[PDB]
């Protein structure tokens, strides 16, 4: 649905050539044939994707998903760090504020939780 | 200076390649029949594992109070250092092991399950 | 669809959460029950050791790289020379800087021989400090025992090795003992008679073990440790002999992959040592072995013999005497440990 | 379902043939090394090498490159799971050892020396 002919667009992905030897039509495979032309500390992201990936937060989670489904791991690497680094230097509270994501978790759990793994919080 | 290479997996492997020999009945040498049946086994693992066919050896016919049931395992044990056990033939392996005097075997094993 | 991408797809927040340094992953555990079991699986991965060296410096250093370590700690190991780190408050700074679980190892050191952090294939130096931060891996065992030379008492009791996992231990591999203010050499033969490799020697003092003396060490149990062992004795002094006995030691045929070279080497040697040359061990090393960081010391003494042990094979030298093969001085012990995978 | 693992069972059997073959009761393999007899098992003989089992399978003289002192340790890890090196037999035990191929012998035990 209104692919790119040339194959080498999708040589990186693995899905495709199980059946050689699909999610949505939107500007998604666009983005993904444009990234296609062009310790695991994220700090080294290219200067290239991390400019390409400017887009909504909404957009980067639906490249993430066309990414997972297409088995693209460098594209699904470099999502992981854009969030990971947006995650970073952010406590639970925010990152649950950020992302909008309801608790169903109960009180004295969370005590637990953050009582076993208490050593991060020193300086 | 005089070195020593010990290894430890050289009797674990010469084991499971006289298994091998066993199954396969190449270079096999003492035949046992036990209730009509016939087993096969090399002489010098036999005498080894137990003292009762270390003083019979130096065609073995297993008398009458013994079963194939019980002996069947102890072969395999003998060739593999391993002895699977149920609940209906613990009894019999542990009188077989006790009638043969079989070496290295442990008779908590027999025990925790009696 | 924001909140439906890390609340359903558990692939996508484990790739997302592997990013994340081990302090964050902790920070992140308590987000969601399944980002929960996604850091408790992330760190069920996580079986590299990962070592935070110091071209005091190391103490604010580890401070600064306590964020970008990817791995929860269990086994600390960390090294000082002599005269930065010499003075306990230093040693109580870095003890409470570790997690309460994590038990904490911390020798001082007349030297220290020590690669540049990041990557193993990073020419090693001689001397600061450097750390060793052993996680929680499955299999391997390690434990810190710690034995103090009492003032009326002098034998050491079977019920003290067997806990700290000595003696009555079928699997243990490595012993690494280092001695301060040297009682080391009867601790040592209690256990030399083993099929382990004992490597270490003879240090300054002790810092953290969550002054007097007594033998300090781990012991890396487990059935998947497959290390090696040589004493570049006298006999080796130039770069052709160092050179000879690391492609000796090769020939051991350790793999590379989750493996310190620990170098065991004497305070009395090196540039000192060596005419007109420095660094002949550790470059030997590095050109032998492109990974495989080289740590280890300077120390007074040195325990270790020429063995090579394995999940398969033992190969120790004959002795006439059991605990003679192994104490040495003015020698090299370049042990290998290897921590399966 | 108890599945007892004994953990001696292995070297004491290899430990109990050993003795068996030091008193030259049950053996049934004679090796003629440099002229010297060595007294020996046909399976355990076959299972600790290569050549042996192609040999002895389908039925011994070993050729003049195998010396005597090179094939007393090799015989002797072969009934007891442990090889002896000296200065002297160890170039000899590991040309045997490359040409008998024996198994449970890595190469490593000769050159790091």
């Amino acid at each position: 649905e209104i692919f790119e002919v040339d194959v080498e667009i999708a040589k990186q992905s693995v899905t495709i050539k199980t059946m050689l030897e699909p999610n949505v039509n939107a500007a998604i495979l666009k983005k993904v044939i444009q990234w296609c032309t062009h310790e695991k500390r994220t700090d080294d992201i290219p200067v290239w994707d991390q400019e390409f990936l400017k887009v909504d937060q909404g957009t980067l989670f639906e490249l993430i998903l066309a990414a997972n489904y297409l088995d693209i791991k460098g594209l699904l690497d470099v999502t992981c760090k854009t969030v990971a680094n947006m995650i970073k230097g952010k406590t639970p509270e925010e990152i649950r504020k950020t992302f909008n994501i309801k608790n169903d978790f109960t009180e004295e759990e969370e005590a637990q939780v953050r009582k076993e793994n208490q050593w991060c919080e020193e300086k | 200076s005089v070195f020593a290479y010990e290894s430890s997996v050289h009797s674990t492997n010469v084991l499971l390649s006289l298994n091998d020999q066993r199954k396969k009945d190449v270079l096999c040498d003492v035949t046992i029949f036990v209730e009509g049946q016939r087993f096969r086994a090399h002489r010098s693992v036999l005498a080894a594992c137990s003292s009762y066919f270390h003083s019979r050896i130096v065609n073995i016919t297993l008398p009458e109070e013994v079963t194939v049931k019980g002996f069947e395992p102890l072969i395999q044990f003998a060739y593999t250092a391993k002895l699977i056990l149920s609940k209906e033939n613990v009894d019999e392996v542990c009188k077989c092991v006790e009638f043969l005097s079989v070496h290295n075997i442990e008779e908590s094993c027999f025990q925790f399950l009696k | 669809r924001s909140t439906f991408v890390l609340s359903n797809l558990a692939e996508v927040v484990e790739r997302v959460l592997t990013f994340l340094p081990a302090k964050a992953l902790l920070r992140v555990a308590c987000v969601c029950r399944l980002w929960r079991e996604c850091v408790r699986r992330v760190l069920r991965t996580h079986r590299s050791v990962t070592w935070i060296s110091a071209g005091h410096c190391l103490v604010r250093v580890v401070a600064e790289e306590l964020e970008n370590v990817r791995i929860l700690p269990h086994t600390v190991l960390y090294m000082a020379d002599s005269e930065t780190f010499i003075s306990m408050e230093t040693a109580l700074a870095l003890e409470k800087l570790f997690p309460k679980q994590c038990q904490v190892l911390g020798i001082v050191t007349p030297g220290i021989v020590v690669t540049p952090m990041g990557s193993g294939s990073n020419r090693p130096q001689e001397i600061s400090g450097f750390a060793l931060l052993f996680p929680q891996i499955e299999g391997i065992k390690i434990q810190p025992f710690h034995f103090i030379k009492d003032p009326k008492n002098l034998t050491l009791e079977r019920h003290q090795l067997t806990e700290v996992g000595l003696l009555d231990n079928p699997e243990l591999r490595v012993v690494l003992v280092f001695g301060y203010n040297c009682y080391l050499q009867q601790v040592v033969s209690t256990f030399s008679d083993m099929n382990i490799i004992l490597a270490g020697g003879q240090v300054d003092n002790l810092s953290s073990l969550t002054d007097a003396s007594g033998v300090v060490g781990l012991s890396f149990s487990g059935h998947r440790i497959q290390s090696a062992t040589v004493l570049l004795n006298e006999d080796v002094s130039d770069e052709k002999t160092a050179e000879a006995a690391m492609q000796r030691l090769k020939a051991a045929n350790i793999p590379e992959h989750n493996t310190i070279g620990f170098m065991f080497a004497c305070v009395g040697r090196g540039f000192q040592y060596y005419r007109a040359k420095g660094n002949v061990e550790a470059d030997a090393f590095r050109k032998f072995f492109p990974s495989v960081p080289l740590f280890g010391f300077f120390g007074n003494g040195e325990i270790g013999c020429d063995r090579i042990v394995t999940g398969n094979f033992i190969l120790r030298k004959c002795n006439e005497v059991k605990d003679d093969d192994l104490f040495h001085s003015y020698t090299t012990i370049m042990a290998l440990i290897h921590l399966g995978s």
